[PDB]
């Protein structure tokens, strides 16, 4: 059916709480010094390989996404995901995954 | 029609995408 | 706020509306 | 006098089923290769001579937009609208119907 | 976390406010 | 706690209508030819040096805003606030406020 906007709320409550879950697992059992997962307000980025770009394909619960696109981030070498050169916030690159980009 | 929720892919966009545009 | 709600509104449809180079 | 968001948006469903009868107008009487008619959200495009810039004056219906001003496509010479140089969506230029642009 | 309606809201504000060259 | 969408505008309209009253208290008490108080939605601007930028703390009452930053306009030799260079809208850097900038 076609998806209204709290039923997209709906959706991201229950993606955020399986990041949560998934970010707790991990901290439970660490190992080496990767890039952490956390929670963007979109989609749960997972493990990063420390200086390499992380690919996750356009969460499929965000209806109005491309979801045979990639969103990107940065994981640089001390396994901190990297920041937006010239400002304070995460650098991430989600141009795939919306029309207007 | 259901450009509530595509507004709000929008703003989600904003918080989100934040290479240089 | 209604003036405002409209123009928000303005705004998006902007968004979704001009496409050529910012 | 001032126009809520629910009263804009009627107006904009007005504009719109007035605009799917001129496409049916038009598709019930074809002639030449020109830029067809469509909805973009805001306003209904017309015939696009190919080859030429389509200037439509900014819609009267629309109370945040200058009414004196003009919005802008792209018709090439395939009777095509063209698209934004390096991205996937139609041109088009809004920026004197608004003052945030 | 339903600051991102308070928050969406910053945004049209941000737009209608920050007039100076991105 | 955590304000509301609600709560903020209120805050605003109080904001509002205390600007109103400083710009009727300097219409009757006017003096040379500085920059006038205005009121832009968000904050009330004092009056301006003409000559000099106007450097305003990024308003308590906005939630989302960096209270240890400032807003800035451009106050002219002329005792009217500087619009943006190519367009026809007041001049006003609130990048330090938000973090989207
Ligand atoms: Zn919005």
């Amino acid at each position: 059916d076609v998806m209204t906007k709290e039923e997209q709320i709906f959706l991201l409550h229950r993606a955020q709480a399986q990041c949560e879950k998934r970010l707790k697992e991990v901290l439970q059992r660490p190992a080496g010094r990767p890039c952490l997962p956390e929670w963007d307000h979109i989609l749960c980025w997972p493990l990063g390989a420390p200086g390499e770009v992380v690919a996750v394909p356009c969460p499929d619960y965000i209806y109005d996404f491309n979801h045979k696109g990639h969103a990107y981030r940065r994981c640089d070498r001390n396994g901190s995901w990297e920041l937006v050169p010239g400002h304070n916030r995460t650098w991430a690159n989600y141009s795939e995954c919306v029309k207007f980009l | 029609q259901d450009l509530r929720r595509r507004f709000f892919x929008h703003h989600l966009x904003a918080e989100x995408h934040t290479a240089e545009i």
